[PDB]
DNA sequence: GACTTGTACTGGAACTCACGTGAACGAATGTTTTTAG
DNA sequence: CTAAAAACATTCGTTCACGTGAGTTCCAGTACAAGTCTAGTC
């Protein structure tokens, strides 16, 4: 169990409380394929430069 | 290094026999100063298996 | 015992299975089995839970 | 390449290869000239996402394999080649793209005189002060800050020739702050001017008057030394001693009393056995031309002999009629109060007797400064794990004196240099 | 006072989870142009 | 002329890569307490 959000309902601009929101429901995904190094099968740092 | 049989080669092994494990063969190939790759590739020589498992 | 309190990661649960098909271990012996009793009881009270 | 006098080379570790390879093709379309490999013509260097410290140690592996006489080419940053690449020609270089002092005294040399006389005088002077006090760890970190200083090569003038030294922490920081910028220490001469630093010090120079003595006459009232002679029934025979000959032994003995005392001395060993040998140890022996006794150590070649020698000279100079004080009115050490001829004065002298297996230790027991033997037997204990005193050398694991022939060996055996006694002078 | 050892506290970073944004490939369908019968 | 074969255009779903806010917890860093400081004789 772990709260998405602890977000504020406002009744007016004074009344205010504090609620969490959870997903009771939610689409299963497969882990996420990580890359690794053909010749000796390690993990290999991803990086993204712009020039 | 013994001898020179190998010289460059991108040699693959998955599966070696009870007798000579991968262990005993990485390095045993290792040896004829070849070149080990746990996956095979369009340089690979040839993938060496023993047991035919899912791989 | 020693190997619960080995790790370090906070545990949110301490359980152990025994199996085995030895209704009395301890038959011949007293003692053996009043100290089973009092270990139970120690763990018991540490928060560690035997099935 | 049309920039004959312009050289560029590229490093592979952190630009990469992709990135190597774009600017390689950019620098040459652009007519830069771009080498593809290192070599003596590169005249620049260019690094990137990488610290000074590690080019420098990028050039030196590659200059270590490089003839004699080549001109280093110039370490720069990437931002150098991204400027020139923009403006399309080599932009002028700029600023941004361009064991010691052991903390145990026993391994560090200490010279009778040295260029730091003020400042050892007052952390001495601090070190007193805070004895006084009963604070013997004030007193002793104190007392090594000072002998520190004194081992200091050259003399010390700015702040920054402070960092390395060891047992230098804040109070003796800022006092040697105080006393290099403005001069005269502020704490110095405060605990200097306080009374109570004065009338101990005043007592503790009597003979037989310690620490814990002269608190309790502090405590008690005495604030001058005619306040002790009033009332001569709560004073011992030390006291009394010290009192009667104080003004004597106040004066520092120098080096013709030394001889004289020796020449004395050698006489009444002879007459109480022939074959004997005396050794003069202290601060006489380290060099000093001023102190406030005479130290000796006597000793006899053979093993066994060496039983009873102390009280018969001792007998032998009373009969002389020179001793005013002895400190039993069998043993191994004494210290009096001679008479020597001058008129006469009172001048402390020291005795001890050790067999000549034992001599060495009691020699480099004697002879080191106390600073330089408490170091030392520090030393001994933490760092090699044996326990050093006068009598021998022993080690806890084996159950074995470690004796040696030579005072050298004591060294030797420790993994220290050797020193001599001129320079234990703490 | 300076150093060393041991214990306790604590805020930042690592990890995970979830969502949004953008880019690329292939399946399936529909539509247009061109060429042999 | 004719239909049909090829080519072209569109929309959708899945995959992946990156960026970012929020919750949990693990640990390096900091703070603080306690011990040590030489060895012996008399
Ligand atoms: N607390 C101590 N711990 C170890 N050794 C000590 C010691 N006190 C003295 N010694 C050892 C080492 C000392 O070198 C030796 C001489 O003792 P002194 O005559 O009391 N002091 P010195 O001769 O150095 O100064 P001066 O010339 O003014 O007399 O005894
Ligand atoms: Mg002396
Ligand atoms: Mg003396």
């Amino acid at each position: 169990k772990r709260a998405l959000s602890r977000l504020k309902l406002k009744l007016n601009k004074d009344i205010v409380i504090s609620v969490g929101i959870y997903n009771l429901v939610q689409k299963a995904l497969k882990p996420p394929p990580i890359k690794l190094y053909r010749e000796t099968n390690e993990p290999v740092k991803t990086k993204t430069r712009t020039f | 290094k013994i001898s020179n049989i190998f010289e460059d080669v991108e040699f693959c092994v998955m599966s070696g026999t009870d007798s000579q494990p991968k262990p005993d063969l990485e390095n045993r190939i290792a040896e004829f100063g070849g070149y080990i790759v746990q996956n095979p590739g369009p340089d690979t020589y040839c993938v060496i298996a023993g047991s035919e498992n899912i791989r | 015992a020693n190997l619960f309190s080995d790790v370090q990661f906070k545990m949110s649960h301490k359980r152990i299975m025994l199996f085995t098909n030895e209704d009395n271990p301890h038959g011949n012996d007293s003692a053996k089995a009043s100290r089973a009793r009092t270990k139970a009881g120690d763990l018991r009270d540490t928060g560690i839970f035997l099935d | 390449t049309r920039f004959p006098g312009v050289a560029i080379y590229l490093v592979e570790p952190r630009m990469g290869r992709s990135r190597r390879a774009f600017l390689t093709g950019l620098a040459r379309s652009k007519g830069f000239r771009v080498l593809d490999a290192c070599s003596s013509e590169a005249t620049h260097v260019v690094m990137e996402e990488t610290s000074a410290e590690e080019a420098v140690s990028w050039q030196e592996r590659r200059m270590a394999a490089a003839p004699p006489g080549c001109t280093p080419p110039a370490l720069l940053d990437i931002s150098w080649l991204t400027e020139s690449l923009g403006a399309g020609q080599p932009v002028p270089v700029e600023c941004r793209h361009r064991a010691w002092m052991p903390a145990y005294a026993c391994q560090r040399p200490t010279p009778l005189t040295h260029h730091n006389t003020g400042l050892s005088e007052a952390l001495e002077i601090l070190a007193e002060a805070a004895g006084f006090e009963g604070s013997e760890g004030r007193l002793l970190t104190f007392c090594r800050a000072a002998s520190v200083l004194k081992a200091l090569p050259s003399p010390v003038t700015t702040l920054s020739q402070l960092q390395g030294l060891p047992h230098f922490g804040e109070h003796s920081s800022r006092v040697v702050q105080e006393l290099l910028e403005h001069g005269v220490c502020e704490e110095v001469e405060r605990v200097r001017r306080s009374e109570r630093y004065q009338t101990m010090k005043l007592f503790t120079q009597i003979f037989g008057v310690g620490v814990k003595t002269a608190d309790r006459w502090y405590r008690e009232g005495l604030r001058t030394l005619d306040d002790l002679r009033e009332q001569p029934q709560k004073l011992t025979q030390q006291q009394k001693a010290g009192l009667q000959h104080h003004q004597d032994l106040s004066t520092p003995v120098l080096r013709s009393d030394v001889d004289a005392l020796q020449q004395v001395v050698e006489e009444a060993v002879g007459q109480a056995l022939p074959g004997a040998t005396v050794t003069l140890t202290g601060g006489f022996r380290r060099g000093k031309l001023q102190g406030h006794d005479v130290d000796f150590l006597i000793t006899h070649p053979k093993e066994g002999q060496e039983a009873g020698l102390l009280p018969r000279v001792m007998c032998r100079l009373q009969d002389q009629g020179l001793i005013l004080y002895h400190q039993h009115q069998a043993f191994e050490r004494s210290f009096c109060i001679f008479r020597l001829p001058q008129s006469w004065k009172a001048v402390r002298v020291d005795l001890v007797v050790a067999p000549v297996s034992q001599f060495p230790f009691a020699l480099l027991g004697w002879t080191g400064s106390k600073l330089f033997q408490r170091e030392l037997r520090r030393f001994s204990r933490k760092e090699k794990g044996l326990w050093l005193n006068s009598h021998g050398l022993f080690d806890p694991e084996q159950k074995t004196f470690f004796q040696a022939a030579s005072e050298e060996d004591i060294f030797r055996h420790l993994g220290l240099e050797y020193l001599p006694p001129e320079q234990r002078n703490a």
